[PDB]
RNA sequence: UUAAUUGGAUUCAACGCCGGGAACCUCACCGGGGGCGACGGCAGGAUGAAGGCCAGGCUGAAGGUCUUGCCGGACGCGCCGAGAGGAGGUGCAUGGCCGCCGUCAGCUCGUACCGUGAGGCGUCCACUUAAGUGUGGUAACGAGCGAGACCCGCGCCCCCAGUUGCCAGUCCCUCCCGCUCGGGAGGAGGCACUCUGGGGGGACUGCCGGCGAUAAGCCGGAGGAAGGGGCGGGCGACGGUAGGUCAGUAUGCCCCGAAACCCCCGGGCUACACGCGCGCUACAAUGGGCGGGACAAUGGGACCCGACCUCGAAAGGGGAAGGGAAUCCCCUAAACCCGCCCUCAGUUCGGAUCGCGGGCUGCAACUCGCCCGCGUGAAGCUGGAAUCCCUAGUACCCGCGUGUCAUCAUCGCGC
């Protein structure tokens, strides 16, 4: 079992909850104060929301492979409202995803290969299948379905 | 002092080497021709109506 | 192994089915193993423009197409199949670059 | 806008006159017949010519 | 890049016909065209008049192979000077032709007529002879004279019609004439032949 | 109003039009300074320049000029002819181009016929077509342009060939996990589906029945992926509107010639009690905010796309792979739903409007760019007579990209 049999959403949050309890992840003093995104028009509300983009980023490292900063705010982008002119299309903050990717990459669960990318270290892809396995367990016994 | 200034950016910098206006000049991979202008020479450059 | 990777590109369809023809009479003829003509993603130069002359009028555009079409010719290292593609009669409006890959 | 042109009621009558044996009921049939005994190089204009003439041999054993 | 090539040489072949028209109205530019080897640019060009191209101990068209080579930025300019075999089928040419007799004060309605019965003379089809601007008084009129088969509409008259269009300079104005030459040879889409 | 808001254009058919590019340039507007004048005729000539050159001052500026003193060696200009140029002018003085009546359904020619003639039929009538589309009668018969035909792209199928595409099947090798069922990923190697594109077929009132003169053609039906102008266009003839375009090209005519020439710069083209048009948004609980995820596509990229390492909130800086096009980048689409929060309010809507501090570009943006974050929060809480347009991948509605282009467009384009 993998990641790719088990929704998003639900191993999103099986990696926040799992990672809020290491200690290399942590927000900095500055995230409390400074909105995920340039686009975003308010604060964020939960003070949880650092390890959940820490818990998206990864799960990204697992799927393209080689990541970089540009992409993830390009991805993190969003739809913003500039007032009389119409709402435009932009991106996300860069240093709350690189500072997720150092703490990550201090967390040795992904690794830099210089010139193409962040990519995900075979230690970061068990902790991701077995957190998703477990899921997997967890919606077959809901849903019989997923034995198949 | 009977010199122009040499400008690579703005209007004042592009002329159409047909006509010589300042003004519509279409540069998709080096044409410099006016807009109106590329009419009398449409289907000398191999461009065809559809 | 080597091969040697010909692309050619024109406007007009026939030439390039011409030169086509030509390089694999050439390469059976020589008896070299040659990958079929692969014809590539033809581009498009799309360009539109008013067709009013003056600021008069109501807004009428016209749109103009080029189609520029290109094809791969990937066959193996061969020096008398090599020294028959440059004695070939193109016509003018056909491009031919002929490179070399391990 | 049915109404087949006039140079394709022209043609078919003479293409039935002189080869009425060589013509059938059938469409794929007189269109390839049709497609042998002209010089058509549009599609269309022969499949035009080839329905025209299959309505035409229909006629010809109605009365 | 492809893309900034092809209309690059594109461009430069079409100045120089833009150019050589200028130069060559008194010799009937008919057409050009061009080859590119190593040894360079091999200009190919049918004038109705080759010897009027030559002039003179070959004077003129040495002078023309140092403005190419100069204006333009060619590799080696290499001149050929050939004759159109009907230019009464050329649509520009006789328009050219058209233009000169009014600009020496031929009288129009006779020109026009005097070139339609040449053309049709030479094996031709189709004629088309539109003539504007101040003819009869100080107002402007066209007036067009048409001979034969031609159908102006649908993309075999943009492919098997050639056009030309030529403007006669004169004391009182500026005046234009289009001249549409449809030959024999071509074939209507609704032309279906019996055997 | 101002020195300037340059000018062209007037209802349909101008009014996000020229403008698909006003910070200088664009410029054709206002102020200021500076310098041009082809060549003939006459005069000087060269006994030395016509061009610059300081020390300095009148110039926003420069041997511009000025006292100044030299060259560099050699023709400069004064007037009459008369230039070069002119976005200086006259678009009922023109060519072309565009607009609309209009892709409309019409317009023409030979002979014959009628009429003293201006001229009539053909081109008329019944049915029918998108179409002077075709058919039965008709003093007429033949024929041309237009529309049709034709050309482009689109969906169903298939051959040819693939450095597009993949736990398609996948021995062997690599990684991780598990319930040990298998799950997922790469290499190995293959060419499988779409795909890119060289061709052909299919699809055509083809048939059933009816209608219609049994014709044309129409209706309903079935079968077929698709059917009775397959879908959207290119292709709009004859004249008229004395429409607009000489402020672009060719150009009738007139006019200036140190100017009606040229060059440099400050401003203006953005100026407001205002009227009108068109696009963009704000007038919430569909809702604003946090987090997850199904997602394209037209095209473009060389001082560029710029992936990517790293620093800075950040606009971005240092380095940096690959890329001149199915090879790399722009790359993300957007719409949507949910785990959760907020609780019908001119407010947690909405940001105009100010001032602050940073970023990019360019000689420089206060007239005259935007963005990044900060206290701040306008009007607007569903709008009268009247009112324009679309009709099936279409209206509605939602976004991407790119042209022109450092920036400017809330625009046009096209996806």
């Amino acid at each position: 079992a993998t990641v790719y049999d088990v929704p998003g959403d639900l191993l999103v949050e099986r990696v926040a909850q799992r990672l809020k309890e290491i200690p290399e992840i942590k927000p900095p003093e500055w995230a409390p104060f400074v909105k995920t995104g340039r686009h975003k028009e308010r604060l964020p509300e939960q003070e949880d929301w650092w390890y959940y983009r820490v818990a998206s980023i990864l799960r990204r490292v697992y799927l393209d492979g080689p990541v970089g900063i540009e992409r993830l705010r390009t991805y993190y982008g969003g739809r913003k409202n500039r007032g009389h002119a119409p709402e435009k299309f932009y991106k996300a903050g860069g240093s709350i995803i690189r500072k997720a990717l150092q703490q990550l990459e201090a967390a040795g669960f992904v690794e830099k290969v210089p010139g193409k990318g962040r990519v995900i270290t075979p230690k970061g892809r068990s902790f991701l299948d077995k957190i998703a396995t477990e899921l997997k367990k967890e919606l077959e016994e809901i849903i019989p379905e997923l034995k198949k | 002092y009977n010199k122009r200034k040499p400008r690579k950016f703005g209007k004042g910098a592009r002329r159409c080497i047909r006509c010589g206006q300042y003004g519509p000049i279409i540069r998709i991979q080096g044409l410099m021709l006016c807009r109106h202008c590329f009419r009398e020479v449409a289907p000398k450059l191999g461009f065809r109506k559809y | 192994m080597q091969k040697a990777r010909i692309k050619i590109a024109s406007t007009n369809v026939r030439s390039l089915d011409e030169v086509a023809n030509q390089i694999k009479q050439i390469a059976e003829r020589t008896g070299v193993r040659m990958s079929g003509p692969i014809p590539l993603p033809t581009k498009r130069i799309r360009i539109t423009t008013r067709k009013s002359p003056d600021g008069e009028g109501s807004a009428t555009f016209d749109r103009w197409e080029l189609r520029v079409h290109k094809r791969l010719i990937d066959i193996e290292a061969d020096e008398r199949a090599m020294r028959q593609i440059m004695r070939i009669r193109v016509p003018e409006d056909v491009t031919i670059e002929i490179e070399l890959i391990s | 806008g049915k109404i087949r042109q006039g140079f394709i009621k022209r043609v078919a009558r003479e293409l039935v006159n002189k080869y009425p044996n060589e013509f059938t009921t059938d469409f794929e049939h007189n269109k390839k017949k049709v497609q042998e005994l002209t010089n058509v190089t549009s599609k269309k204009i022969r499949n035009r010519i080839a329905g025209y003439v299959t309505k035409l041999v229909r006629m010809k054993m109605e009365g | 890049a492809i893309e900034r090539y092809f209309i690059r040489e594109a461009v430069r072949e079409m100045l120089i016909d833009e150019f050589l028209e200028k130069e060559l109205r008194r010799a009937g530019y008919g057409g050009l065209d061009i080859k590119k080897t190593p040894l360079g640019t091999k200009v190919i060009i049918f004038a109705a008049n080759p010897g009027y191209v030559i002039g003179r101990g070959g004077r003129r068209i040495r002078e023309l192979t140092r403005i190419l080579e100069k204006q333009f930025g060619l590799e080696n300019p290499q001149i050929e000077v050939e004759e159109i075999k009907n230019p009464y089928l050329n649509a520009k040419v006789q328009a050219v032709r058209l233009a000169q007799a009014l600009e020496r004060g031929i009288h129009f309605r006779r020109a026009a007529y005097a070139a339609l019965r040449a053309i049709m003379n030479n094996g031709a089809r189709g004629v088309e002879i539109r003539l504007s601007g101040k003819l009869t008084g100080e107002r402007a009129k066209s007036i067009r004279f048409y001979q034969g088969y031609l159908a102006k509409v649908g993309n075999p008259a943009e492919t098997l019609v050639s056009k030309g269009y030529a403007q006669a300079l004169l004391k009182l104005g500026v005046i234009g004439v289009k001249v549409a030459i449809m030959p024999p040879g071509a074939r209507l889409p609704d032309e279906i032949e019996i055997i």
